[PDB]
Parts: structure tokens; C-alpha cells; sequence
């Protein structure tokens, strides 16, 4: 640019108490953090305003000298740890969503987010320093939600390490072209040719007037009478996809929430309209879904390019909801894989070469497409099928079409058909939007001693009912799954416990998988629940499931 | 059909061997005289 700057510089090196507190920061112990503001030098001096605009990529170089002016007079000692200070300047105001996401805006800090999709962590010359990870361009929203063009972004050996795939991270930066390809002695760099560094990491009101109608028992019912308006679908189905939409120690468990209709009805659809609700927004598809949408392909490999960790549909989503559509175009060698990963939230590998770990906190939804007949043979549902036995009956609730010939529901949905066209003619709930993601993020309960057991005192009773004609053939694992459903309830009235009259319509929807698997004459038990040493281990085990019964307080039972 | 080299390695998958083991294998099976891999192998090397 000019030459002039060099005395600007000279000059300016001759309030900054924070900066001598902060500084100091690091020390003995090797922290190897420092927080840099920007507004602090910038106020105190408006000349270091001017050059934001001017010359901004000298000025990170410009800054890192500028900082071993404190560090160099006062500590060399920095010199032989990692060998590095790492810059760390904060926010700089504008924020532009859409407007900022462009190529003709070059060498300028930009402010932005994404989601980590893969990477290449699996593995153990000016390029060989550093690695790769791929960034996401335009966040989830339903006007942001039209398919991006990827950032590639390359970690300067600072990040390394600390961030993991699937974080919801803040990207910024300054945008230079760098491609070294252009040489044609080398490989290819993707289509946004552009160095990016990462240089933050986040976290891994109406509202008032939206807290009073939370208080309204009138719109706490048609809550699943307003989620699939278009088909009005069946009442058993939407109160249970409606208790998972909420998403309400050893704290494991597993949501199994499937369907079997058939695609041409608008449920194929129905899952798509979900995401309009939802925060976070996942692509499927089926094949060719986003990044490697659950099919493994090997090919020629381009000029420099290593081994892709297989990140599944739950990984892309973590901390979010992750939607599952047309199952039947998954490879079976990936099921096998994800089975186990879905039960245990994570990924493990035994293979002793490579070890990594991913998170999974979404809930799953998929519709599964019977193969041929229902339940037209003799003999049972998993043992008509070429697949394997035991994975099939790893779904807690199968949830199913009941009826076909109902002549009320043909009349409903007749004058929808007209509807479309009304919509779609020439022409001259938001507000619940924002209630479920303010009661999900800022309402965090605790766990009360006093109030498990009233809960757990109904759960024995369900188990008496199979106790007097049989012997012990159902599983609580089929109840663990009930405890989250409860919790939802208090969400809905706000009441902080859970009435016989919520549990009642939920054990109709536990009973219906015995209903597909077990012959019509059960529906007579549905009058009743409306009325409604060796052997000593076992007894204990029921009353506190805990093996130790010396768990009462043990930390201060011994010492006070 | 389809399973050519770059697509049998998925079928050792199921055989429990690894990429790597058949690398001692694939690679020696030019040797082993087979009628088939040769003419799939060097054909289409360089000649397309």
C-alpha cells in the first residue's frame, strides 16, 4: 500500500492495566490462552479504527509484532512454549447473515457460523503442518435453508484437537484467495478458493407475552390437533410424535419412533413439514444426502486425498434433531454399523488402528415400507423376513396405519383437494414457534429425592398386571422409556406432576404394539385398566435397583 | 458383473479380512496365474 506505516507503527508503540492483567494470564502452568479485545485500543486510539477498512491483512501480522513488544521485554520465556502467540481478536459489529456471504468481498473479517460435517482426524511440506475440516456455509432457517455452496477451512495448528465434528462453532476471519493450485503442480483446492482460519469457537421478548399462554389449558389439547392439519392423520399418532417433539447419572436411553403407512400418503411428506418448526435442519434425501449420506463407495482418488471417517445421519445433527426418510435406500452393512451407535449415543471402533469419538443427541424418526403383507401369514412378522431377527424387535414402539376403509376420513380430506387450488390462486403458529426452543434452553430441572418414588409406585403396578395369568415376560426397559414421556407432561400443563388421565392414553399407545403382534382377544384387559441368600438379592433389587444397599449417603455415613 | 477389483473389496468385508491382509493377496494373484484377473487387470492399466 504506502510506506508511510512504518513510522505509524514506530510511533504508536509509544485502561492498559487489562492488558497487563490479561496478558499475564498464561504462565507456569501453560494455559495457553490469551482473550484479545479489539475495542480497548481502538478507544483509546482511533487510529487503529482507520485500519480496518485499509489494510487488514497486514494488520494481523502488524498485531502479532506489536504484542512481543509486552512479551519480549518482560518475558522471553514464551519464546520456547509451542513457539506461538496466538491472536484472538473478538467481534467486530456489522453481523450480516446473508448479505456478507459473497466472493466479491474479499479481504475483509468476516463474522459468521457453521456445522462441521467431516473430516480427516483419522490419520497420525509447507502444507503438511496442517490439516483440513469442511465448514457449512448457510445456517439453518427457513429462508437461509436453500442449499450452500461448502467452505473449506484449514486450522493453523492452533485449533487442533480442541473442536470435534458436529460443533456449533462461530467462523471468523478474513477471506484471501490463496489457491496454490493455479501452478498445475499440485492437487485442487475446492470452489471457495479461499484460506480461511477459525479463530472462535462457541458453545458446544414476546416471549414474556407467550409465558402467558402457556398458562392456557385451551391450547395446551389441540397441540396435537395443530402439528398435521393437513391430513388430521390419528390422534393416537401425533400425541405420541408431539412427546418427542419436546424432547423431555448413568443417564442413557433410546427413542424408537417409527411409522408404517405407505409413501403415497403425504406422511412421507409429513416428516418434511417438521423442520419448519425445528431449529436445525437436516437434509435427507436418500441417496446423496449431505456429505456421506449413508453409502460407502470406493474410487480413482484425486491427486492428494485420505480416508473419510463415515459420519452418520446422527453425528450431522448433534445437540439438534436429526430426521431419517426413505429407509429402504440404506446400505444394510451401515445399519449394522449405527445399530449399536444409536443404543449408545456414540461410536466405537475395535479395530485398534483408529480411535475417535462422536456425539449423538437427536431423536430418531423414520418410517419403515412393509415387505409385501402385513400380517397376512401365520407366523410372526420378524421370521417372514430374509434380515435378522433380533434387530427388528429393537424398536420400542411400532406404530402403524389402523383401518382403511373409513368413509368419514375420505370426506375430510375431499375438500382439501380443493383447498390446493385455493391457496395457490391469484389473491390480493409462529407464535408457538419460539415456545418450544425458550422452555427446552433456559428451563433445566434438578432431580428431587422425595418425588421418585410417588412416580415409580404406578410403574409396579403395570408390572401386577402380567403377574397373575404368566410368568415375568415383560421388560422394564419398555417402562424406561415412559419416565422421559412424563416429564414432557409437565411442559405441556405446567402443573409439576403428571394425572392417571395422561398415562392412560400413553399406555394405550404402549399397548399397541402388543396389539400387532398379539391375536384381537386382548382388547377385553382394556376394562381393567381403566378400574386401575439367592431370592433376597432379588428383593432388594426391585425396592432401589442399586446392587449396594449401603448407597444411602455413604460419603458422609463414614467420615461424620 | 460388478465384481470387478474396485468393488470386490467390499466383499472381503465380509470374509473378516482387512484391507490390509488382501493386499497380500491381491496384489500376488497376477502371480497365481489366474485366467480372469489378468485380462481384467493389464487391459484396462493403460489401455482403457
Amino acid at each position: 500500500p504506502r510506506l508511510e506505516i512504518h513510522h505509524r507503527f514506530k510511533n504508536f508503540l509509544r485502561g492498559h492495566n487489562v492488558f497487563k492483567e490479561r496478558i499475564s494470564d498464561m504462565c507456569k502452568e501453560n494455559r495457553e490462552s490469551l482473550v484479545v479485545n479489539y475495542e480497548d485500543l481502538a478507544a483509546r486510539e482511533h487510529v487503529l479504527a482507520y485500519f480496518l477498512p485499509e489494510a487488514p491483512a497486514e494488520l494481523l501480522q502488524i498485531f502479532d509484532e506489536a504484542a512481543l513488544e509486552v512479551v519480549l521485554a518482560m518475558y522471553p520465556k514464551y519464546d520456547r512454549i509451542t513457539n506461538h502467540i496466538h491472536v484472538r481478536i473478538s467481534h467486530l459489529p456489522l453481523v450480516e447473515e446473508l448479505r456478507s456471504l459473497r466472493q466479491l468481498h474479499l479481504n475483509q473479517l468476516i463474522r459468521t457460523s457453521g456445522v462441521v460435517t467431516s473430516c480427516t482426524g483419522v490419520l497420525p511440506t509447507i502444507y503438511q503442518n496442517y490439516q483440513r475440516i469442511r465448514i457449512q456455509e448457510s445456517p439453518g432457517k427457513v429462508a437461509a435453508g436453500r442449499l450452500p455452496r461448502s467452505k473449506d477451512a484449514i486450522l493453523l495448528a492452533d485449533l487442533v484437537d480442541s473442536c470435534k465434528p458436529g460443533d456449533e462453532i462461530e467462523l471468523t476471519g478474513i477471506y484471501h484467495n490463496n489457491y496454490d493450485g493455479s501452478l498445475n503442480t499440485a492437487n485442487g483446492f475446492p470452489v471457495f478458493a479461499t484460506v480461511i482460519l477459525a479463530n472462535h469457537v462457541a458453545k458446544k421478548e414476546d416471549v414474556k407475552m407467550i409465558t402467558s399462554l402457556s398458562k392456557d389449558q385451551q391450547i395446551g389439547e389441540k397441540i396435537f390437533a395443530s402439528i398435521a392439519p393437513s391430513i388430521y392423520g390419528h390422534e393416537d399418532i401425533k400425541r405420541g410424535l408431539a412427546l418427542a417433539l419436546f424432547g423431555g447419572h448413568k443417564v442413557r436411553g433410546d427413542i424408537n419412533v417409527l411409522l408404517c403407512g405407505d409413501p403415497g400418503t403425504a406422511k412421507s411428506q409429513f416428516l418434511k413439514y417438521i423442520e419448519k418448526v425445528s431449529s436445525r435442519a437436516i437434509f435427507t434425501t436418500g441417496q446423496g444426502a449431505s456429505a456421506v449420506g449413508l453409502t460407502a463407495y470406493v474410487q480413482r482418488h484425486p491427486v492428494s486425498r485420505e480416508w473419510t471417517l463415515e459420519a452418520g445421519a446422527l453425528v450431522l445433527a448433534d445437540r439438534g434433531v436429526c430426521l431419517i426418510d426413505e429407509f429402504d435406500k440404506m446400505n444394510d452393512q451401515d445399519r449394522t454399523s449405527i445399530h449399536e451407535a444409536m443404543e449408545q449415543q456414540s461410536i466405537s471402533i475395535s479395530k485398534a488402528g483408529i480411535v475417535t469419538s462422536l456425539q449423538a443427541r437427536c431423536t430418531v424418526i423414520a418410517a419403515a415400507n412393509p415387505i409385501g403383507g402385513r400380517y397376512d401369514p401365520s407366523l410372526t412378522f420378524s421370521e417372514n423376513v430374509d434380515l435378522t431377527e433380533p434387530i427388528i424387535s429393537r424398536f420400542d414402539i411400532l406404530c402403524v396405519v389402523r383401518d382403511t376403509v373409513d368413509p368419514v376420513q375420505d370426506e375430510m380430506l375431499a375438500r382439501f383437494v380443493v383447498g390446493s387450488h385455493v391457496r395457490h390462486h391469484p389473491s390480493n403458529q409462529e407464535v408457538l414457534k419460539k415456545y418450544i426452543i425458550y422452555a427446552k434452553e433456559r428451563v433445566h430441572p434438578k432431580l428431587n429425592q422425595m418425588d421418585q418414588d410417588k412416580v415409580a409406585k404406578m410403574y409396579s403396578d403395570l408390572r401386577k398386571e402380567s403377574m397373575a395369568t404368566g410368568s415375568i415376560p415383560i421388560t422394564v426397559r419398555h417402562i424406561e422409556s415412559m419416565i422421559r414421556m412424563a416429564e414432557a407432561h409437565a411442559r405441556i400443563h405446567l402443573r409439576d406432576y403428571v394425572i392417571e388421565d395422561d398415562v392412560n392414553m400413553a399406555i394405550r399407545v404402549m399397548l399397541e404394539s402388543f396389539i400387532d403382534t398379539q391375536k384381537f382377544s386382548v382388547m377385553r384387559s382394556m376394562r381393567k385398566t381403566f378400574a386401575r441368600p439367592e431370592k433376597d438379592l432379588v428383593d432388594k433389587a426391585r425396592q432401589i435397583n442399586i446392587h449396594n444397599l449401603s448407597a444411602f449417603y455413604d460419603s458422609e455415613l463414614f467420615r461424620m | 458383473s460388478q465384481v470387478s477389483e474396485h468393488s470386490i473389496i467390499k466383499d472381503f468385508t465380509k470374509q473378516k479380512y482387512p484391507e490390509h491382509a488382501i493386499h497380500k493377496v491381491l496384489q500376488l494373484m497376477l502371480r497365481r496365474g489366474e485366467i480372469q484377473h489378468r485380462m481384467q487387470r493389464k487391459v484396462l492399466y493403460r489401455l482403457k
